[PDB]
């Protein structure tokens, strides 16, 4: 019975979820045209 | 043994010795004061305070005799140009011989102590052990420091009870040792209100006396005698190492930046003053005042001070030179001896041309010339196949406006591009290259001195501040861990709190 | 639990990164950044 | 006991990241620092200040992003968000070289935070703080670099900018500049690294060449067990390959070890040393009898002589592009060039 | 003569060099990668003009 | 005089004297040739 | 701006499914150090 | 060995793919959209392709006033 | 090569202050029982 | 040890030590004036750095 | 002047090579 | 009076105390929930 | 004075070679065991 | 094996005091003629 | 320089003047 939310999450998702969004955005960027 | 590098710790525990070795350490320096200030009145030419300061001459601790009101040698002279005057006791040379003295005085006391090490009043009375009780002795001392701080600023500065100390207006060309009556509203806050600085050590000074009242009066809170291990003297040199590299950046910044408390005519210019064309601009105002009076070009120009000429000059400037260049800045561009007057460049056509200067960070710079909106006119080619700018082509000439060489005009190429390339530094002046041996590369000022010892030795002291803190929050282990180290204690998980054995799980 | 083998989710995962390089490495030679 | 210390508690719990006291100082400020770095270098423009593209969004590349230095006129404002300069304004703010400051500051006190937790957690596990110590050298380097250097200067534009070409610019500027690789401070710094790169591979490969046989199997780090009493590995044979194959070697541990955290820190210390020099422009840049020399006689000629021509060339094709606040044109004719080229 | 244009190049400490500035200059670009032994050269004076000293070192 | 009790010897063995003269020596060579400049 | 609005529901849509797969065990976690 | 969770268990579970199939996805549909809606442009204002210069005008935009240079930036904008 | 009159004596005492003082540590060192 | 006239003199200032205040005593008051201190040092600081600018107060060898 | 004292230095450190190999502390195992 | 550059001094001011403000009542509120056990 | 640029350095060492000979001899004799 | 010719050395403060004296008074001297 | 140099090794014969008189080997009845 292990919890779920312990400083451990808060620091991997503080990383984690900026991380997908950002590559996402830089994913976008590949195919903007001059 | 002891290695090499812990001697001095013989002294921890030996409060009368410890002492001894800080009067000593007192003798050097204030031996070390007198002795540089002779060596300074043994080279320094008093002559011309207008093109040869103190700070053209490698001065460094004539400058702080004079910020705070010693002017005058016992010889006659004063650092403002003055002839017979007469300091009284307070010259140059008494300060120098005071220090001597003070010197062979606390050489003397260091004797007696290191001697006479064996006090009573070192010893705890209840346990006949060494034993210094610190904190009440910070109260005391920081009760003693608040009386002089205030001291100094009530009655020295203000000349209620002393010279005052160096001002000056905004190009630094009349500075004088001045009473200054504090400053109480925000621009107290100013570094370049001197006011300010009178303001600062009187209300300073109070809190000073305040606070060391207290700290005699009021013993430590228990929380904070353990935490910062207040029975242990390495704490108070981990603590006093930090505040003096604090000490020392800001007096290297204020160095650097300029204030109230570091003037020009001491240490010379700053490098902003070139930066931003200060002086270069108020020369520009005072020819233009001129010139709406009526002036002619020749007097307009005969009308700026040859000290403020030259200001606008960049071997003046302390980010000009060289960490292994040593000595005056006279050992590079030489003894300045007058002003030449403004050099104006004009070409076949008649356009005024200006001389593109020369920014601190170039050793080199070429020589380009731009009329009025900045458009390339002229310069010294590199190539000459392709040239289309050469002075040659464009029939540049160059006059001169004010100083030695006032009223004349030259034609000649090889001379106008000389004088170009003086212009990349700005107002051009004649040089006694002989006297000194002079070699033609940049020095810095006392300024630019000043602000290298001080960022380096601040640096260094976070490294002492960082070692002696260690030291003192780490004592127990200073020899190595415990030998029956629990290894659940560097263990995950069988403690709840890191390093506490009464968290076990 | 463990439902899902390790070896695949490393392989899954890695195959992912690959792919958005393999992107960003396309993009050198294609829109803004190709020198073209 | 108190709220201070239930708080204190909760803060040295022993958890997969390790908070502290100091953690109140450091997470915030190194998540900041990084994800500053990571947001300029993404989307935002050095047009403004440099005029320079610097992100992803525009085009660069991984080596070619960076977060700029703001533009001269600048000063060394702190150019706070809501200073005098943006305002309050964010995308003004980015647009002036606002994530330059708030990188610099907010990592400067996040590396305060790094060397408060090393001794935080070497005091809470009972070992001396060693490590804290030689993390000043880190510390030495980063702030003469990026604070004193460009607080000399004329402002915060000079400082290095962060990113991998950047750099490598700021490199080259102090080559051309400061003939820096003549500085004494630097020599010592290139000898610090590059000794404690050696001693590393030395060290490393030493004790994996003199392991006892432990186990039987051919891949021997299983033969290890971190309680153990033995020495892993024969102090004593690799005392004596070393005394006979270079003349020396160490025979105390204790000095092995030591020696290893003092070389490479004292060498960033000394380069720390010159860095604050050359923020007054205080370089080791010539040597006056060479110039002396030189200047009197055209057939003498030295490496060092040589280097000088290239710095002379660096500086005057750099400058125009590289500091455009000062309008620099030079015409074609006064460029320095050798033949042909 | 490092770049083979007869326009020869100061290495040592008796030829006005220091520690810093000194070198053991490299041999002639008019040699190229051609072998440079002493014995190859019709003199010591000439081998040292040309860098053989480099090349041996 | 009673004898100081916080004296102690003081202790340089022969590979700290060799480790200290090349210090001195090498930063010699490194630092001399600014000296002479 | 509209462009908030699209660029931002994606990530808030994302946060709904999370918690409602996770509440039977959020909760569960809450109550017990309580 | 300090109580949490381990990583492993964690990301090979059924329970954590179902919400992360969701999340993960929509985080990098979201950073995508920041970018082709061009908002990503006008939070930082950064130049499109279209917007470095004046269609004649040879002369960076480079800010030389500390004070007033967020209305430098705005007039330069207003060139555009 | 016009070098600098003071480096000599620079270069001299650099040397030999810190050399002698080591050689006097480690002769006494070597002097003790 | 040795008592001397100006040793007798001193000795009760140099008699306390270890003397300590029961438990935080006035910690919470000095952290008060940390506090402030901070502040001033903050304002002097951006004083001196043109981030904070007042009325009549010109920061230039102009006043 | 300076070539001497440049070869001086030199001519040290390889006098300390020697000393410091062939006279050294000789290792003890104790 | 109270220029913009001293109203913004005062913004960052407050600005900082709310950070540090929500941040140690924060960790203090979670300190007191999960306590060390002994 | 136009004084023997040789003169400074001649002078220091001869002051510092006996010198730091005695002082060699005199503290390596009170190291001895007494 | 170890020499048996070995001697220990001594120079007690008097001694060196003297030394001293003969070299700074030799010193004070003989620099006037060295600066010349 | 000269000057520095003569005043320096005459404080040095006065500082030894200091030691030998009071730091002197105290002449001791055995
Ligand atoms: C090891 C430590 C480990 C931990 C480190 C933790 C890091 C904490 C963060 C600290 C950040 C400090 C920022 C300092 C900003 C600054 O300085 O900003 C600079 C300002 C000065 O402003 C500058 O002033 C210059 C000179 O102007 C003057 O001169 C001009 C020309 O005549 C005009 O007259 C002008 O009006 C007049 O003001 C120019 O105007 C510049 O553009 C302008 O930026 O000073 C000031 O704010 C204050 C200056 C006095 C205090 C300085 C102390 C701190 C710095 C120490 C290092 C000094 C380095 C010197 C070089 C070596
Ligand atoms: C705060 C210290 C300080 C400062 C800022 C000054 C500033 C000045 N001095 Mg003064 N001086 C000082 C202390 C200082 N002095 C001391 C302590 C003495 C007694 C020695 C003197 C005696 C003195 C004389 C006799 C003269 C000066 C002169 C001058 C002027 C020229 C300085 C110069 O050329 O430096 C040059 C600086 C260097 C070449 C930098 C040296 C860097 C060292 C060598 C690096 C060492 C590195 C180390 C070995 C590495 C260790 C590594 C290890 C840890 C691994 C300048 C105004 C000159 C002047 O013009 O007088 C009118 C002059 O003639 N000074
Ligand atoms: C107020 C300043 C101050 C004081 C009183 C001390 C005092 C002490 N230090 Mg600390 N320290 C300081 C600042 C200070 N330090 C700074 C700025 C640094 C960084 C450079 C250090 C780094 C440091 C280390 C790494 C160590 C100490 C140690 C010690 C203890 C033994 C010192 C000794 O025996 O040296 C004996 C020194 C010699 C025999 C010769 C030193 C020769 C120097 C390096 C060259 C020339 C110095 C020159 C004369 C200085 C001029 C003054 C300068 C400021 C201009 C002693 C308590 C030691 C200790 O903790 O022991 C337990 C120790 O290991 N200190
Ligand atoms: C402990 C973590 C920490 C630290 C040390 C810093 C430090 C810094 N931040 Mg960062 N920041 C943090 C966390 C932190 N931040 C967090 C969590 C966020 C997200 C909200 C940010 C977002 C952020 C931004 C957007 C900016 C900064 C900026 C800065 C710099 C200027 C800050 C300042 O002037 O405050 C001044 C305030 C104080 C020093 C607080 C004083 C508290 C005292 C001791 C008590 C007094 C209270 C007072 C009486 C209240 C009265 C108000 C009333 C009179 C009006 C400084 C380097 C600026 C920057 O980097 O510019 C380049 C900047 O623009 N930070
Ligand atoms: C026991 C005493 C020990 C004696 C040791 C002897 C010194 C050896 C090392 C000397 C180093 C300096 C030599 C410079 C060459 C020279 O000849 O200078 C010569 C210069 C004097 O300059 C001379 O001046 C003359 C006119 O007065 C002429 O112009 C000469 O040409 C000029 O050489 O010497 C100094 O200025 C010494 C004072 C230096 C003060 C600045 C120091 C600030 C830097 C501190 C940085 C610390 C870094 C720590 C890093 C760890
Ligand atoms: C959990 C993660 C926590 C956060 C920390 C992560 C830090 C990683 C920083 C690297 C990001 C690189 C990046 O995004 O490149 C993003 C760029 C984007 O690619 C660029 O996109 C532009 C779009 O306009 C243009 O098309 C350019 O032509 C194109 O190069 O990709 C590359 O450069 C390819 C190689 C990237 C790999 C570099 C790895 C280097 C690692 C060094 C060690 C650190
Ligand atoms: C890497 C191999 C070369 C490394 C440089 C040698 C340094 C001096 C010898 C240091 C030394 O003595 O090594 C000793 C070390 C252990 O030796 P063992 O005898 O236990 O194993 C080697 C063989 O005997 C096979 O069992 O060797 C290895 O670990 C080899 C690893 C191979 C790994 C697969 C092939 C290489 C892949 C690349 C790995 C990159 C590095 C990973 C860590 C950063
Ligand atoms: C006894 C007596 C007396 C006398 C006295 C005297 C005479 C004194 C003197 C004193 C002196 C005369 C002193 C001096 C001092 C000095 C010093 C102390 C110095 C030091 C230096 C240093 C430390 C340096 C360093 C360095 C170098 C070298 C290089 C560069 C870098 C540096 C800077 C680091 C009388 C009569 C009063 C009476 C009473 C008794
Ligand atoms: C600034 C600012 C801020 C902040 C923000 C933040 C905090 C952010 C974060 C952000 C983030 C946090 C981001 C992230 C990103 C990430 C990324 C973008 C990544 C990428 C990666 C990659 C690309 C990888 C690569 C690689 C490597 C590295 C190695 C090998 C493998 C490979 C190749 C794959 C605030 C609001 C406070 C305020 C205002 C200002
Ligand atoms: C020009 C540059 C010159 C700079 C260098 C000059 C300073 C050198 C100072 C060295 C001082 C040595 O200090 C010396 O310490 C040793 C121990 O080490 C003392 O020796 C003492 O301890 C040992 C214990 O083993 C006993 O055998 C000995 O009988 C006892 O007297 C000496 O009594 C003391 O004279
Ligand atoms: C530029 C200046 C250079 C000047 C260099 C000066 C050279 C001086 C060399 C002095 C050598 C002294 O030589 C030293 O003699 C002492 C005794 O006196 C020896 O000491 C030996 O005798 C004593 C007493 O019996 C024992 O305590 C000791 O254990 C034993 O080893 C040392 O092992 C040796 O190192
Ligand atoms: C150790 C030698 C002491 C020499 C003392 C000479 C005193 S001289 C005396 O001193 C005063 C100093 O302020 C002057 O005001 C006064 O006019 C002056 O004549
Ligand atoms: C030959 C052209 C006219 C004379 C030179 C014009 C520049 S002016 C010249 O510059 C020298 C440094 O080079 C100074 O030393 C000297 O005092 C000054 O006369
Ligand atoms: C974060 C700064 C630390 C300042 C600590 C001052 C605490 S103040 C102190 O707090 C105790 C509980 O912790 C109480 O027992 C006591 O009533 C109170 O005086
Ligand atoms: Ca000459
Ligand atoms: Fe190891
Ligand atoms: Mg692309």
């Amino acid at each position: 019975s292990y919890p779920i939310f312990t400083v451990r999450w808060v620091a991997v998702h503080t990383l984690a979820v900026p991380t997908i969004f950002f590559l996402g955005a830089i994913a976008a960027m590949q195919f903007i045209q001059r | 043994g002891l290695p090499w590098y812990r001697v001095h710790t013989v002294l921890i525990n030996d409060p009368g010795r410890l002492i001894a070795a800080h009067l000593m350490h007192t003798a050097l320096v204030a031996g070390w004061a007198g002795s540089m200030a002779l060596y300074e009145l043994a080279t320094f030419d008093p002559s011309d305070p207008v093109l040869n300061p103190m700070w053209r001459q490698g001065m460094f601790v004539l400058p702080f005799m004079a910020r705070l009101g010693v002017t005058g040698s016992w010889s006659g002279w004063s650092i403002t140009g003055e002839t017979g005057i007469d300091p009284g006791f307070w010259s140059f040379e008494g300060v120098a011989l005071a220090h001597i003295v003070l010197s062979g005085l606390l050489f003397l006391a260091a004797c007696w102590h290191w001697v006479y090490w064996d006090l009573e009043l070192f010893r705890d009375p209840r346990t006949g052990e060494p034993a210094l009780d610190l904190p009440k002795m910070f109260g005391i001392h920081l009760f003693l420091a608040g009386l002089l701080c205030f001291g100094f600023g009530a009655f020295h500065l203000t000349g209620l009870f002393g010279p005052g100390m160096w001002v000056s207006d905004p190009y630094g060309l009349t500075g004088s040792v001045q009473p200054v009556a504090p400053e109480w509203g925000p621009d107290g806050f100013n570094p370049y209100n001197p006011g300010g600085v009178v303001a600062h050590h009187i209300a300073a000074g109070i809190v000073g006396i305040i606070a060391g009242l207290f700290h005699i009066l009021v013993r430590p809170p228990q929380r904070l005698y353990k935490a910062l291990r207040m029975g242990n003297i390495e704490t108070v040199l981990s603590s006093s190492i930090a505040a003096v590299f604090f000490a020392a950046f800001v007096v290297a910044g204020t160095m650097w930046y300029g204030s109230a408390t570091t003037p020009i005519e001491l240490f010379g210019p700053t490098r902003y003053q070139w930066d931003s064309s200060y002086f270069q601009q108020e020369i520009n105002r005072r020819v233009q005042a001129s010139l709406a009076s009526g002036a002619t070009l020749e007097e307009a120009w005969s009308a700026i001070p040859e000290k403020l000429a030259f200001y606008d000059y960049i071997g003046n400037n302390p980010a000009k030179g060289g960490l292994f260049r040593t000595g005056p800045m006279n050992k590079g561009d030489g003894i300045a001896q007058a002003w030449k007057g403004h050099a104006v460049f004009r070409n076949k056509e008649g356009e005024e041309l200006f001389v593109r200067r020369m920014p601190a960070f170039f050793e080199s710079f070429p020589v380009i010339l731009t009329d009025k909106n900045g458009v390339v006119k002229a310069d010294i080619p590199f190539r000459r196949a392709e040239s289309k700018y050469s002075f040659e082509q464009q029939g540049v000439t160059v006059s001169f406006y004010g100083g030695e060489l006032n009223g004349q005009t030259f034609t000649d190429p090889p001379t106008v591009k000389s004088y170009a390339r003086k212009a990349i530094f700005g107002e051009i002046f004649e040089f006694d290259t002989e006297t000194l041996n002079s070699d033609g590369i940049f020095r810095t000022s006392p300024r630019g001195w000043f602000t290298f010892a001080h960022a380096v030795f601040a640096l260094l002291f976070f490294f002492g501040h960082i070692w002696h803190g260690a030291r003192t929050l780490f004592r127990d282990v200073f020899s190595g861990i415990d030998p029956e180290l629990s290894p659940e204690q560097v263990e995950w998980g069988f403690y709840q709190k890191v390093g506490d054995v009464t968290t076990r799980k | 639990g463990g439902r899902i083998p390790l070896w695949i989710v490393a392989t899954v995962a890695g195959m992912g990164v690959i792919v958005i390089v393999g992107l960003f490495f396309y993009g050198a030679y294609a829109g803004l950044g190709s020198s073209l | 006991r108190g709220w201070f210390d239930i708080l204190d508690d909760w803060l040295k719990r022993d958890r997969f990241v390790f908070v502290g006291w100091s953690g109140i100082l450091l997470f915030p400020c190194a998540y900041l620092a990084l994800g500053g770095w990571l947001t300029g270098t993404t989307f935002v423009t050095s047009w403004y200040t440099h005029g320079l593209a610097s992100s992803y969004l525009e085009g660069c590349n991984f080596l070619t992003v960076a977060v700029s230095t703001p533009a001269n006129s600048m000063g060394h404002s702190l150019l706070l968000l809501w200073g005098p300069e943006a305002q309050g304004d964010f995308t003004r703010w980015c647009q002036l070289g606002g994530l330059w400051t708030f990188i610099a500051l907010h990592g400067a006190f996040g590396l305060i935070g790094f060397m408060l937790r090393q001794f935080e957690i070497a005091r809470l596990v009972g070992v001396r703080p060693y490590n804290a110590i030689a993390f000043s050298a880190p510390i030495a380097v980063f702030v003469s670099v990026f604070l004193i250097y460009p607080l000399g200067q004329s402002s915060w534009f000079f400082a290095p900018s962060f990113g991998v070409a950047a750099i490598f610019r700021f490199l080259l500027f102090f080559q051309g500049f400061h003939n820096w690789t003549l500085n004494p401070f630097h020599m010592m710094g290139v000898a610090g690294v590059l000794g404690g790169a050696l001693l590393c591979a030395i060290h490393g490969a030493t004790v994996e060449n003199t392991l006892f046989q432990d186990g039987e199997g051919a891949s021997t780090f299983r033969a290890f067990n971190p309680t153990q009493a033995e020495e892993t590995y024969s102090m004593v044979t690799a005392n004596r390959f070393w005394s006979q194959i270079f003349g020396i070697a160490f025979s105390n541990k204790r000095w092995l070890h030591f020696f290893m955290l003092f070389v490479p820190v004292t060498g960033l210390w000394m380069s720390a040393i010159g860095v604050v020099g050359l923020a007054l422009n205080l370089r080791s840049y010539d040597f006056i009898s060479q110039e002396i020399r030189a200047a009197e006689d055209p057939e003498f000629e030295t490496f060092y002589t040589k280097n000088l021509l290239l710095n002379e060339g660096i500086r005057a094709w750099m400058a125009p592009q590289d500091q455009p606040h000062e309008n620099f044109v030079f015409p074609e004719e006064v460029l320095p060039r050798g033949n042909a080229l | 003569d490092i770049d083979g244009i007869r326009e020869p190049v100061s290495g040592s400490l008796l030829y006005g060099n220091n520690i810093i500035t000194g070198a053991v200059v490299p041999s002639s670009n008019a040699i190229g990668l051609h072998f440079y032994p002493i014995w190859e050269a019709a003199s010591l004076d000439e081998w040292l003009y040309n860098g053989g000293p480099y090349q041996l070192i | 005089m009673e004898p100081n009790p916080n004296r102690q010897p003081v202790e340089l063995n022969r590979t700290s004297l060799y480790l200290g003269l090349l210090l001195i020596l090498v930063l010699a060579l490194l630092f001399s040739s600014y000296f002479f400049n | 701006d509209w462009r908030v609005l699209v660029v931002l529901l994606p990530v808030l849509l994302a946060a709904g499914w999370a918690v409602r797969n996770i509440l039977p065990y959020a909760v569960k976690q809450v109550q017990k150090l309580l | 060995t300090t109580g949490e969770r381990p990583f492993s268990d964690i990301i090979t579970s059924v329970r954590y793919w179902v919400i992360h199939s969701i999340t993960i996805p929509a985080l990098f549909i979201a950073g995508w959209l920041f970018v082709s809606t061009g908002l990503a442009y006008d939070v930082f204002g950064t130049p499109r392709p279209d917007s470095y210069y004046a269609q004649e005008q040879r002369s960076i935009p480079l800010v030389t006033d500390r004070f007033e240079a967020k209305q430098q930036v705005e007039t330069f904008l207003e060139q555009l | 090569m016009e070098v600098n009159q003071l480096g000599l004596i620079a270069t001299a005492l650099f040397v030999l202050v810190p050399s002698v003082f080591l050689i006097i540590l480690y002769v006494q060192t070597e002097s003790q029982q | 040890a040795r008592r001397t006239w100006l040793g007798d003199i001193l000795r009760p200032l140099n008699s306390e030590y270890g003397k300590v205040a029961p438990g935080w005593g006035t910690t919470p008051l000095m952290a008060v004036f940390m506090g402030l201190f901070l502040v001033f040092l903050l304002i002097i600081l951006e004083i001196y750095n043109s981030t904070l600018i007042l009325d009549g107060v010109n920061v230039s060898w102009k006043a | 002047m300076e070539t001497i004292t440049y070869v001086f230095i030199f001519a040290c450190i390889i006098a300390l090579f020697f000393f410091a190999i062939f006279f050294r502390e000789p290792p003890r195992i104790t | 009076t109270i220029t913009p550059s001293l109203k913004g001094f005062f913004i960052g001011l407050l600005s900082g105390a709310v950070v540090l403000g929500l941040t140690f009542a924060v960790l203090i509120a979670i300190s007191q929930i999960d306590k060390v056990q002994r």
